[PDB]
RNA sequence: UACAAACCAUGAAAGUGUGGCCUAUCGAUCCUUUAGUCCCUCGGAAUUUGAGGCUAGAGGUGCCAGAAAAGUUACCACAGGG
RNA sequence: AAGACCCUGUUGAGCUUGACUCUAGUUUGACAUUGUGAAAAGACAUGGAGGGUGUAGAAUAAGUGGGAGCUUCGGCGCCGGUGAAAUACCACUACCUCUAUAGUUUUUUUACUUAUUCAAUGAAGCGGAGCUGGAGGUCAAACUCCACGUUCUAGCAUUAAGCCCUCUGGGCGAUCCGGGUUGAAGACAUUGUCAGGUGGGGAGUUUGGCUGGGGCGGCACAUCUGUUAAACGAUAACGCAGGUGU
RNA sequence: UGAUGGUCAGAAAGUGAUGUUGACACAAUGUGAUUUCUGCCCAGUGCUCUGAAUGUCAAAGUGAAGAAAUUCAACCAAGCGC
RNA sequence: CCAUCGACCGAUCCUGAUGUGUUCGGAUGGAUUUGAGUAAGAGCAUAGCUGUUGGGACCCGAAAGAUGGUGAACUAUGCCUG
RNA sequence: UGACCUCAAAUCAGGUAGGACUACCCGCUGAACUUAAGCAUAUCAAUAAGCGGAGGAAAAGAAACCAACAGGGAUUGCCUCA
């Protein structure tokens, strides 16, 4: 049976508000980083998964972007938003590893514009994007800055070759109960991805850049 | 098929100090494994030695001794 | 056996062909199995398995309108029969 | 004297047997009765801690989500260069391993006794230890073993004599301790329930028809050709010459 | 057939016969005083004996697939076979 | 009321409109098929004779089978005592 | 030297059970004749015979019920369902 636990997850972020308001810390607000255990899975053998929805609030409260090109670019993210590129090395580059590797190790997001379908498997290719590159659904008539502050909000959850998986977003400026629940927005993904959806759960652990495990499933 | 000769350990027999040359020579058993032990079907061996062997001097050819 | 409605073969065609030139050459109920319709039901409501239905074959009864079946009695019994 | 021989009856019975269908018993397996240890081959689980590449980073990754001297210090230092992935990292997760805690766990062996099972006695002397001798040869210091009241005789042996303390009574005589009556057997037998085998010892039933009696034979029992068949058609016999299950 | 036994009894039993018994005994058969002898055959049917490897092989148990019912497979006691 | 050809309802097969939870719906027109039907109701009830089936079944009749009891005053065999 | 627990004895003090009847009643156990034109599952029949136990009735009885409705509402019996 699904192993959700609304109130167990509302005394847990609590005790990650201890360790986040109360107990000790550096003084303020950081990264929520709740884990799980994951078993009766395996690496091999079977196929993949995948699964994108933006989550409820806001998570990444400082997120890394670097907006690629300049074409139809930049144009739509001048003055009130910051970043945009000056492409340069779209021209030169191609031959270092670097700057383009710079470029993914430094940033944390990019973009897809209307012509970064060339570069993406061209300009990279073996060389970068496929590595762990997520070009943004971004064009001219679309949300802007609402589908992009929802960037913040857009998880993943893929597999690898690994039986963990136990990733987790947002931040704890959020009221007593705006968690809990918004992390159970996010297992849909992580229930519906696996052979046998809510069966495959090993363990699971309430924790941050601060916590521990505060006795869960 | 196996060679049975590889699970074999080599052990030395001494004779006692009534003899004077007491190194009568080499035994060999099925190694010790965890069901049985090598010494207990080992003991009750009896080797027949000569005695001009157990003494060197060739006077004592015509005697052989149960060991 | 002769047609009706199909779908075909053959032949230039008319025609012929619905097994063997004709008169023999074979098989119910219950059960099982296969094919068909992919249709109805499982009765508180559904999905998928499973089961049950409807139509046509097969598995067989030769004692062939179709029980599942070894002897002995000089130890013998009964109902009868000219 | 409602033939006892013969035949018929979809009537029996006694008896037999690898006829059909069963069955008491017995045998074999599984589960329960069913508990306690040790060892082997081993698998696990849990607590630890610790471990790692082929290059490049001189620097041993084995994983994936991030900032900043935290531990006095500042040994090494915290994204910027070298890698596919980064040198205090940390917050914890996840793997995996090859070391250890003495955790539960299959197959084989042998130890236990309290379940169970066998036997005896008027539940009489059990188990262990200790007194005494006989020995080992003592080489420290008495460790080990044995014995610890009866054998020429067809008699007798019963209800303590004796000693110690005084307490018409207590102890020794008659060594102490454990209240397990004493052996065998033992988680195997036995017993309960299913499962396979065996089971005329026993049970129940059956064991065609036609037919110049019945039986044996044959099939005239489902059928086909010609004739008998007497010029439509029909027509019998264990009539004639023949055929079919392909 | 040496007692944890053979043969037999009972629906069962902390139940019975042999048994107040122990191979010079009990139980089961065949032949049938004495004399002289009892030949060949173990292929059949029985009875009996070993099982080191081994065809068949129930329930339980094991492994796999499935969501499950279930299915398949390996192992597999005695017996049979050898 | 008789013979015959039709019509309607149900089952079976064929065709398949506007439409639509796009797989449902089934208009319309047909078919040597089929029903114990419609086609201006005829039934229900009581009684009687005759006929049927189950029952003792027109009356009397087995050899058998089962259940529960009574006998070793005869006789068979063992024991005990004469 | 006194409690407690368990187990005993008394012609202790006082009580209670047994046995009977058969028509009906509550259980256990349990056939076969017969029918199937034979016969084994079936049938007779969850009956006869056997055993235990009550009463004026016994038993059952106030839902772990029936339903699938617009819902009924302990048990029992009759008519019907059939
Ligand atoms: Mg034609
Ligand atoms: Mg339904
Ligand atoms: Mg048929
Ligand atoms: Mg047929
Ligand atoms: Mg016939
Ligand atoms: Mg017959
Ligand atoms: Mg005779
Ligand atoms: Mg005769
Ligand atoms: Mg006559
Ligand atoms: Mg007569
Ligand atoms: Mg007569
Ligand atoms: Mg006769
Ligand atoms: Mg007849
Ligand atoms: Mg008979
Ligand atoms: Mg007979
Ligand atoms: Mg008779
Ligand atoms: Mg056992
Ligand atoms: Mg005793
Ligand atoms: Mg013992
Ligand atoms: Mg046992
Ligand atoms: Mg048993
Ligand atoms: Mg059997
Ligand atoms: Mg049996
Ligand atoms: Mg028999
Ligand atoms: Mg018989
Ligand atoms: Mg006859
Ligand atoms: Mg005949
Ligand atoms: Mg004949
Ligand atoms: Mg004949
Ligand atoms: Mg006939
Ligand atoms: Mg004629
Ligand atoms: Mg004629
Ligand atoms: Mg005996
Ligand atoms: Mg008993
Ligand atoms: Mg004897
Ligand atoms: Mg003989
Ligand atoms: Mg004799
Ligand atoms: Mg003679
Ligand atoms: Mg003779
Ligand atoms: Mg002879
Ligand atoms: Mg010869
Ligand atoms: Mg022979
Ligand atoms: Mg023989
Ligand atoms: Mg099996
Ligand atoms: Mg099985
Ligand atoms: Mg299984
Ligand atoms: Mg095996
Ligand atoms: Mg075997
Ligand atoms: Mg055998
Ligand atoms: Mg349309
Ligand atoms: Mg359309
Ligand atoms: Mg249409
Ligand atoms: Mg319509
Ligand atoms: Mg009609
Ligand atoms: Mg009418
Ligand atoms: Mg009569
Ligand atoms: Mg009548
Ligand atoms: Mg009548
Ligand atoms: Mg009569
Ligand atoms: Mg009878
Ligand atoms: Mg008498
Ligand atoms: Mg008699
Ligand atoms: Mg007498
Ligand atoms: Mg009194
Ligand atoms: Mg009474
Ligand atoms: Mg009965
Ligand atoms: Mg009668
Ligand atoms: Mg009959
Ligand atoms: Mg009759
Ligand atoms: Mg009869
Ligand atoms: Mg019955
Ligand atoms: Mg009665
Ligand atoms: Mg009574
Ligand atoms: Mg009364
Ligand atoms: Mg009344
Ligand atoms: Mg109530
Ligand atoms: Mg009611
Ligand atoms: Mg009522
Ligand atoms: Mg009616």
């Amino acid at each position: 049976m699904s192993k959700i636990t609304s109130s167990g997850v509302r005394e847990n972020v609590h005790k990650l508000l201890e360790y986040s308001t109360e107990t000790k810390k550096r003084n303020f607000l950081e990264t929520v980083e709740l884990q799980v255990g994951l078993k009766n899975y395996d690496p091999q053998r079977d196929k993949r998964f995948s699964g994108t929805l933006k989550l409820p609030q806001v998570p990444r409260p400082n997120m890394t972007i670097c907006i690629f090109g300049d074409a139809f670019d930049v144009d739509r993210a001048k003055s009130l938003g910051v970043d945009a590129m000056s492409v340069d090395d779209l021209k030169k580059l191609n031959k270092n590893k670097k700057l383009i590797k710079k470029l993914a190790k430094k940033y944390n997001a990019f973009i897809a514009s209307e012509v970064l379908i060339k570069q993406i498997p061209r300009l990279l290719g073996p060389t970068l994007s496929k590595a762990g590159k997520f070009p943004t659904p971004v064009s001219h008539n679309d949300d802007l800055y609402s589908k992009v502050t929802d960037v913040k909000s857009t998880i993943k959850f893929q597999l690898k070759k690994v039986l963990c998986l136990a990733v987790a977003v947002g931040n704890v400026d959020m009221e007593e109960d705006v968690l809990v629940n918004q992390i159970m927005m996010a297992a849909n993904f992580l229930v519906s991805l696996l052979k046998k959806n809510w069966q495959n759960v090993g363990s699971l652990v309430i924790k941050s850049t601060m916590g521990p495990s505060f006795r869960i499933y | 098929v196996v060679d049975p000769f590889t699970r074999k350990d080599w052990f030395d027999i001494k004779a006692p100090t009534t003899f004077e040359n007491r190194n009568v020579g080499k035994t060999l058993i099925n190694r010790s494994t965890g069901l049985k032990n090598a010494a207990d079907g080992l003991k009750g061996r009896v080797f027949e030695v000569c005695l001009a062997d157990l003494q060197g001097s060739e006077d004592h050819s015509y005697r052989k001794i149960k060991l």
